[PDB]
């Protein structure tokens, strides 16, 4: 029954992800809830963006590893690629991802185990 | 973008977005699932039914029934959905509600809020308590939520009015000295349409405020 | 006892996030 629920869970999850981004191929891992933040350089302060949702560590049909947050507060989802694992940092209780074009996004994962597991997957995936 | 998406694809999204990937701490009960159904309903009504006008506006009870008959995890409750939903709002109408009766510096006017739909009446800024948060932190969270004003440096935990309307426990903290020039605006997606001051003498000794008028007047005459 | 809002809804304030030297 536990494995049956996981089969139906990943099926509906993958179909919804492909509904928004057909390039997505599979789901590497999932975090239950993630709040996204953005660090404003020049202002030197963290900005709390209202992107709160489920976290989907996915891989597209071109072997690019990325993550998708299904924002619960608005239809504006967040799909960001991880081109090299040296752009994600485990700092304090948060992950700090420096996107390729000098953007700093801060992911707070509600489950600390999801934080460590997602962080360790990215560090091993490349 | 749901700009053109079938009602089934919508229910598929709302499943993966609010129900199927919840933390296990609140996926154990049935009522806890229905609270995320209410979150998925507000998403469908406000956002999904705004990119595809063809989708119908559904009541919370009707929307829950469609989604329970759709998501495979919820198939067990689909037959007894009317009774399980009855247990849900039976659960919700018992959650403690905390707020604040903000009086002005003359203690002759108070702050009231009006619900979104024009039929909804007036009432004090109050809201249901969240998991593990205290009564005072709840009153601060919801007064800031519904009026945009921070009353953490002004709330007096020893000065409140405790009421038990029906099965819903309501506690409103009395916060005098709120200046009339202070700015108010709600920080929610709906729920609050207007925020104004009201003369306490102009209140009926429509409003859900009457129960608190007897203790409040005795509290003001003391000061 | 009973609650309407889960814990993950109370995400930490923007001030809680760290500021490493390289930021
Ligand atoms: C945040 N929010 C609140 N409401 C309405 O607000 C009412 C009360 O919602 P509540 O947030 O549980 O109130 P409380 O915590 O202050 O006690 C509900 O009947 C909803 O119709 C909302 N209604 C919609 N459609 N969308 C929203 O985002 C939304
Ligand atoms: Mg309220
Ligand atoms: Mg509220
Ligand atoms: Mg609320």
């Amino acid at each position: 029954a536990m494995e049956d629920e996981n089969i139906l869970r990943n099926a509906v999850n993958l179909q919804v992800l492909k509904f928004h981004y057909p390039e997505i191929e599979s789901i590497i891992d999932i975090a239950s809830h993630v709040a996204v933040y953005q660090f404003d350089v020049g202002s030197q302060k963290w900005l709390k963006t209202s992107i709160e949702g489920t976290f989907f560590l996915v891989k597209d049909q071109r072997a690019r590893v990325g993550y998708v947050i299904l924002n619960r507060n608005s239809p504006e989802n967040l799909y960001l690629f991880i081109n090299h694992p040296s752009n994600v940092h485990l700092v304090d209780r948060y992950l700090i991802h420096r996107t390729e074009n000098q953007h700093v996004v801060g992911l707070w994962m509600f489950d600390p185990n999801d934080m460590s597991r997602i962080f360790n997957i990215v560090k091993e995936s490349l | 973008s749901f700009t053109n998406a079938t009602f089934s694809q919508v229910l598929d999204d709302l499943s993966a977005r609010f129900i199927l990937n919840l933390p296990a701490e609140e996926q154990s009960s049935v009522e806890r699932l229905c609270f995320q159904i209410e979150q998925a309903h507000w998403f469908y009504e406000d956002f999904i039914r705004a990119q595809n006008d063809q989708l119908p506006s559904l009541g919370l009870r009707v929307f829950s029934a469609k989604l329970f008959a759709h998501c495979p995890l919820l198939w067990k409750w689909s037959k007894v959905h009317e009774e399980a939903f009855d247990d849900f709002l039976r659960y919700k109408t018992r959650i403690p509600v905390r707020g604040a009766i903000m009086l002005d510096m003359s203690m002759q006017q108070c702050v009231l809020v009006k619900g979104w739909k024009a039929s909804s009446g007036w009432g004090f800024p109050k809201g249901k308590i969240d998991k593990d948060e205290s009564d005072v932190d709840c009153a601060i969270r919801e007064v800031y939520e519904e009026t945009g004003f921070d009353c953490s440096s002004r709330i007096n935990p020893n000065e409140f009015i405790d009421m038990t309307i029906r099965g819903q426990n309501v506690r409103l903290y009395i916060i005098p000295g709120i200046s009339l020039d202070t700015r108010f605006e709600s920080r929610t997606r709906k729920e609050i349409s207007k925020i104004e001051w009201h003369n306490l003498m102009d209140l009926p000794t429509f409003y859900m405020v009457i129960p608190f008028l007897a203790p409040l007047k005795k509290w003001i005459k003391k000061r | 006892i009973l609650y309407a809002g889960p814990t993950f809804t109370h995400s930490p304030a923007a001030s809680n996030l760290p500021i490493p030297t390289f930021l």
